[PDB]
């Protein structure tokens, strides 16, 4: 019975607020040139577990 | 006694899954890693096969029989095939992810490489469908004479495996997210034979 | 000879040969080994078996339902410089005709395999094993594409086909292939009055069959017909491995002959092998 | 069997005072001057006696009515002329076959070339025409010499109707007649003396003699493709091999040879067999024989299905309304396979069936570097109900019966048999390579190999119901598609390994209309371009090809690259026919399109901006793809800012420069035939493709 798996649950509270870089489209003509990745359904800044893994 | 019970749990994805799709050529500005879609509806799906394969190893890990008798086996005489037909899913809340305003039901990550010691990027388009897509689960236990009283030691491991892929990814590339998953609105109906429903529905939760 | 079974498939796969190719129907040994794998499931095998060696059992192969019900080709009837030409690499990708066209078809009518599915492949893999990477191909039926074994009405059969929809028909079954729905619908008598048994003149044979030996000479030389190959291993839970069959060949649907014959189930046992492997082969008909 | 081979040897010499004639000219018949010039060799009797009087014995008067039967001071006409095309003339240089030369283009600057250079043609005939032995073991060896020197030579050339077939086909569709004419009169039963049936009266022409076999060995395809993977190359060598060595045992089971023999290229084979009462069940028992030795091998993965149409003389001609019936010919014996390809495997091959070669073919395929493949007897690869199949090396003469050699016709044609197959040549690298190898010695390029599948598109249309515009006693005759068909084998089975010249590639079955090579990408693009350019010289532009190409990585199986290019030139045979499909099911440019508006016009002005500048890069180039790719209204306007911005930041020495690529680059951008666009999507890929670094 030596299986088990645990969750290290924590609370990211930031200062200089991050930008974790997303959707390198071509931007629209004065608007943001380099948005930062959301969740699609509520468009809220995510840190995604790719970025929290590489670096 | 011979029946054939039917789960109907509602998968939805905490966090947006990828499923791969198949090897299509992609261009330069495309997306690398489209998943896989019915030609017809283009919609995601989740494949039964990766819902077997992820239930299978994932069970694997805890009973180590009765993980053969569950998913079938070439060897094993008598269990070829054993007692379970997946299905894949679809996407039940098309109409209602609109409404909460989606252009299109699959988002497209954006990530790259830092390749070590020169430092270059290496970019990468992953297309993933989007959290609170709801798929549509159906698992089916067929009963028959060959069963003998086994019919709640395997429903401490199917409700096991689910709880276990709550707690791990659903397909795809996980270990990077992309698999916080939930299985809601558990029910097992009996859609052909005659067996009860009240012993293994009020095993839920 | 009595109702339509009208079968909802949505994602099956019926491969021929490989695993990278479905078909998009199913010949009469794929219902019929799937009702006799039902009927070992549930106790009423025997049952089965005595009604399935009755004279009066039928069967057909599966063909397209989707607003009426369509029939395989005539194999063998087309009875002007470049679409003569052009038409035959269009009329060889043309095999599922409608009913109300068949009588037209014989006469001269252009069609061109109304689109019933999406016969793509996916690919798969089992990740710790260095070497499996596979695929399986997949038919996918267009929303409301039917396939209708046409049979003689059983409370037997409804009872054995009904447990198919929650079973699976085909291959990559636990696995979310080949599950599907029934609608036991009433033949139209414009397709009813053409269906025969024992006729004698210009009949096209609707599911795949294999003659009696005095027979199968006769279906020879008059008859437009098309080979297949009923390769394949056996399924059985009494082995603890997994045997080759015997490899028939069987004359696939739409074989015009002149007239009727009679067909058999072949006994396809391995050598030293348990019980009894069946294929059948009667045939049905279908006169023009 | 003595009689008819001084019959064959003179059918093929009736003319062979032409060539002789027109070399070192003189006045006088050239029927005479063939014989004068042959009794020097070997002064054979017989032979001769054919040469002297067939043009005014019972041996000459077979040669006079098949010398009308073929076809009943100019240089040689073009087999394009007649066609839906009105303003050509496009004489062929009359030079001879090579192998190792480019092709005479025919163009219509080579009209007067007519007496001048015909004694280079007839030095070589003395080399191989001398030491004859004249018996049935060297029968092709002299039908080498007259495909490889008397194919651009004309025949009559005077001022008459035909004008146009040359004088190797002549010869051979001639002597393929004669001995066909032979077999009907000996088979009917009578030989009291030529000059009753064919001089004295021409009723000839009407009964149905000489019928036109056939087959098609079906199944070709699913065998080959579906199996560290140049093994694929001698699977697809290994079936025309046994093409091969079915339209040769019907002609060994018949007193018969290649002259008998209209096209043999991939599967499909056309003859001219003799109507008689013995040839038609010579064929029933020879398709019987050959059909049971594919079930006890391939079962019934392959099949042979021998039909024949039995015509008449009289519909060959084009004085009546015979072309309105020279389909039927072809027809009776289509409607009799297409009937064969249906009812197949009689009784006994069934109810005896209700009831290796996977590893000897892996011995053939490193007998691939061999040149010489030997027809042995239980060996090693059958290809027979008898008989093998053997590469052999320079150490032959072990027990051969024929020596298929390589596609020489000039280094290999000195030893005895020259039987020839003519097959893929430039095998360059191993097929895991060619994606590696596309890199320069810059090192850019990116790493995939890629796979052309192609096909001519309507050939078989072009070669019944072709020559088909001119009057309804229109000219339309078999000896113009005769040599059609072997324009087509002759570019084909030849004239493809010379494009392929060092395009890093391997050409697997160059055959009928297929070609499926696979190479480097780079490379595989270039072959295709000088494939169709060279194709549509050869052909008077009027009869296209369609071309898939498919874009992989390493390491994909050859059954996933083969099928998703060959469901890829499917999108390219539904664009227009004429249309090359790049790489996906979308980019399907019009063929000549492609060139004179992708790869030659716009990808050069892309490659000539961002190498001959500094500042630019693969930044600008991606995000010019992307708005290329999406196309609203609102990214018309878009890219005018992105293009207008950009003058503003180069360095006012090459703002002028970049100032004449963004005025022709947004006028492509913004039209209304939605045709420029998609071009310059393609050649921005084409380019950023071949610039990319490791
Ligand atoms: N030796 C060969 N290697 C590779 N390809 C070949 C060879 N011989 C023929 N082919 C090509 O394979 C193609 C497919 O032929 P297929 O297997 O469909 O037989 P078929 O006679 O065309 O059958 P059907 O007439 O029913 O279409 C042919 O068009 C031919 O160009
Ligand atoms: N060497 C040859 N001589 C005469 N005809 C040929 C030759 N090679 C090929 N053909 C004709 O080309 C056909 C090849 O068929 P294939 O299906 O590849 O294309 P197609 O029938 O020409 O038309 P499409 O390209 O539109 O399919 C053969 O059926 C044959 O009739
Ligand atoms: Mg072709
Ligand atoms: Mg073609």
């Amino acid at each position: 019975m030596t299986f088990a798996k645990i969750k290290f649950s924590a609370q990211i509270r930031l200062e200089t607020g991050l930008h974790i870089g997303g959707s390198d489209a071509f931007a629209a003509i004065g608007a943001i040139n380099s948005p930062v990745i959301k969740d699609p359904i509520t468009n809220l800044p995510i840190i995604p577990g790719s970025s929290l893994k590489g670096k | 006694t011979f029946a054939k019970i039917k789960f109907s749990a509602q998968i939805r994805l905490e966090t947006g899954l990828h499923i791969g799709g198949s090897d299509a050529f992609a261009a330069i500005g495309a997306i690398n890693s489209p998943v896989i879609k019915d030609p017809i509806t283009n919609l995601p799906i989740i494949p039964g096969s990766s819902l077997k394969g992820k239930m299978r190893t994932l069970l694997a890990k805890v009973y180590n029989d009765i993980l053969s008798r569950l998913f079938g086996n070439s060897k094993d005489k008598r269990f070829k095939m054993g007692r379970l037909i997946f299905r894949d899913a679809f996407l039940s809340n098309a109409d209602e992810l609109d409404s909460l305003g989606v252009r299109s039901y699959t988002e497209v990550k954006f990530e790259n490489t830092i390749d070590r010691i020169t430092a270059e990027a290496n970019p990468r388009q992953i297309e993933r469908a989007i959290r609170n897509s709801t798929f549509d689960f159906e698992l089916i236990y067929e009963i028959t004479d060959e069963n003998e009283n086994q019919v709640e030691e395997d429903f401490k491991v199917i409700r096991d495996g689910l709880k276990l892929l709550e707690l791990d990814y659903l397909g795809g590339s996980g270990s990077r997210g992309y698999g916080k998953v939930a299985f809601e609105n558990l029910k097992a109906t009996t859609v052909f034979g005659n067996y009860d429903v009240k012993t293994l529905n009020e095993l839920l939760t | 000879t009595y109702k339509l079974y009208i079968m909802t498939f949505q994602n099956a796969h019926f491969g021929s040969g490989t695993l990278d190719s479905s078909k998009l129907t199913f010949s009469a040994d794929r219902i019929f080994s799937a009702l006799v794998l039902e009927a070992l499931k549930m106790g009423k095998l025997d049952a089965f078996l005595a009604e399935a060696n009755q004279d009066k059992f039928t069967l057909t192969d599966a063909f397209p339902f989707q607003f009426g019900p369509f029939l395989p080709k005539p194999i063998g009837y087309p009875k002007d410089v470049k679409e003569v030409r052009r038409q035959a690499k269009l009329s060889k990708k043309l095999q599922f005709l409608a009913l109300e066209n068949v009588d037209d078809y014989l006469n001269g009518e252009l069609f061109e395999n109304e689109e019933h599915a999406v016969i793509d492949t996916v690919t798969k893999n089992q990740p710790h094993k260095d070497d499996n990477l596979y695929q399986v191909a997949t038919t996918r039926f267009s929303n409301d594409t039917s396939l209708y074994v046409i049979a003689n009405e059983s409370d037997l059969l409804n009872e054995l086909m009904s447990s198919l929809q929650y079973s699976g028909l085909g291959g990559k079954r636990s696995s979310g292939f080949g599950r599907f729905e029934l609608d036991i619908q009433n033949i139209p008598l414009e397709l009813s009055d053409r269906l025969t048994k024992n006729h004698s003149d210009k009949v096209m044979s609707l599911t795949t069959a294999l003659p009696v030996d005095a027979d199968l000479e006769e279906a020879m030389e008059d008859g437009h017909y098309l080979l297949t190959k009923s390769s394949g291993f056996a399924f059985s839970h009494a082995t603890n491995e997994n045997y080759r069959k015997q490899d028939l060949y069987k004359f696939a649907s739409g074989s015009t002959f002149s007239k009727t014959f009679e067909g058999q189930i072949v006994d396809v046992r391995p050598l030293d092998f348990p019980h009894a492997v069946l294929n059948y082969a009667k045939p049905l008909f279908f006169k023009l | 069997k003595k009689e008819k081979i001084d019959l064959f040897y003179g059918a093929l010499l009736h003319n062979i005072g032409k060539v002789i004639q027109r070399a070192t000219g003189e006045r006088k018949k050239h029927a005479l001057v063939g014989a004068d010039w042959f009794d020097e060799i070997a002064d054979n009797q017989v032979i001769s006696d054919q040469i002297r009087y067939h043009m005014a014995d019972h041996l000459a008067y077979i040669t006079y009515i098949a010398d009308n039967i073929a076809s009943g001071y100019t240089n040689q006409a073009d087999i394009f002329n007649v066609f839906g095309a009105q303003t050509d003339k496009r004489y062929f240089k009359p030079t001879v076959l090579n192998l190792k030369s480019k092709p005479n283009f025919a163009s219509a600057t080579y009209e007067p070339f007519s007496k001048g250079d015909y004694a280079a043609i007839a030095t070589r005939i003395k080399n191989e025409l001398a030491e004859f032995e004249f018996n049935q073991v060297q029968i092709d060896s002299l039908l080498n010499l007259f495909e490889a020197t008397l194919s651009f030579v004309p025949s009559s050339t005077n001022t008459k109707e035909i004008a146009d077939i040359s004088l190797a086909d002549h010869s051979r569709l001639t002597a393929a007649f004669a001995l066909a004419i032979y077999d009907y009169l000996e088979d009917k039963g009578r030989h009291n003396y030529k000059e009753d049936l064919f001089t004295k009266v021409s009723a000839f022409y009407e009964e149905e003699a000489f019928l036109l076999a056939s087959f098609d060995l079906s199944g070709i395809q699913d065998f080959i493709y579906n199996i560290a993977a140049k093994q694929l190359k001698a699977r697809s060598l290994y079936l025309d091999f046994m093409s091969e060595y079915i339209a040769d045992s019907l002609l060994d089971k018949l007193g018969l040879n290649r002259a008998n023999m209209l096209y043999v290229g991939g599967g499909h084979a056309y003859f001219v067999l003799a109507n008689t009462e013995k040839t038609v069940e010579t064929l029933v028992q020879f398709e019987k024989d050959f059909n049971q030795f594919l079930l006890a091998n391939f079962q019934t993965r392959l099949y042979v299905a021998f039909g024949w149409g039995s015509f008449a003389a009289k519909d060959i001609m084009s004085e009546l309304n015979s072309p309105e019936s020279y389909r039927q010919v072809y027809q009776k014996a289509s409607r009799m396979i297409s009937k064969k390809k249906i009812s197949r495997y009689d009784y006994q091959t069934l109810m005896l069936l209700n009831r290796d070669i996977c590893r000897g073919l892996y011995q053939f395929s490193k007998e691939i570097a061999h040149d010489h493949f030997i027809i042995t007897e239980n060996e090693g690869l059958p290809i027979g109900p008898n008989a093998c199949l053997k590469g052999v090396a320079f150490e032959k003469l072990s027990q051969e019966a024929f020596s298929r050699v390589y596609v020489k016709n000039d280094y290999k044609a000195g030893t005895v048999k020259a039987t020839h197959v003519f097959v893929g040549d430039y095998q360059c690298d191993e097929i895991y390579n060619y994606a590696a190898l596309s890199k320069n010695e810059n090192g850019l390029g990116i790493k995939r190999l890629a796979v052309v599948r192609l096909d001519v598109d309507d050939l078989g249309a072009a070669f019944m119901a072709g020559f088909s515009q001119q009057g309804n006693g229109q000219y339309s005759t078999l000896s113009r598609s005769a040599t059609f068909s072997r324009s087509m084998s002759l570019f084909f089975k030849v004239y493809i390994n010379q494009f392929a010249s060092d395009k890093k590639l391997s050409i697997i079955y160059a055959g009928g209309d297929d070609v499926f090579a696979i190479g480097s990408w780079q490379d595989i693009i270039a072959f295709t371009v000088e494939l169709r350019e060279n194709f549509i010289k050869w052909t008077n532009g009027k009869l296209t090809l369609s071309a898939g190409i498919g874009l992989f990585a390493d390491k994909t199986p050859i059954s996933l690259m083969a099928h998703q290019t060959g469901e890829l030139e499917e999108a390219a045979k539904g664009n227009e026919k004429d249309s090359i499909s790049l790489f996906s099911s979308d980019y399907t440019f019009k063929f000549d399109r492609f060139i004179t508006n992708v790869y030659d016009d716009k990808l050069e002005q892309i490659r000539y901006f961002f190498n001959h500048q500094d500042e630019r890069g693969k930044n600008f180039i991606y995000k010019l793809i992307e708005l290329l790719r999406n196309h609203d209204r609102m990214n018309m306007a878009r890219l005018a800012y992105y293009l207008t911005r950009l003058e503003e930041l180069t360095r006012e020495t090459d703002r002028d420069k970049f100032k004449t690529f963004k005025n022709l680059f947004y006028s492509w951008y913004t039209n209304k035939n939605d045709k420029d666009r998609k071009e310059a999507e393609l050649a921005l890929l084409l380019y950023i493709y071949e610039i990319r670094k490791d």
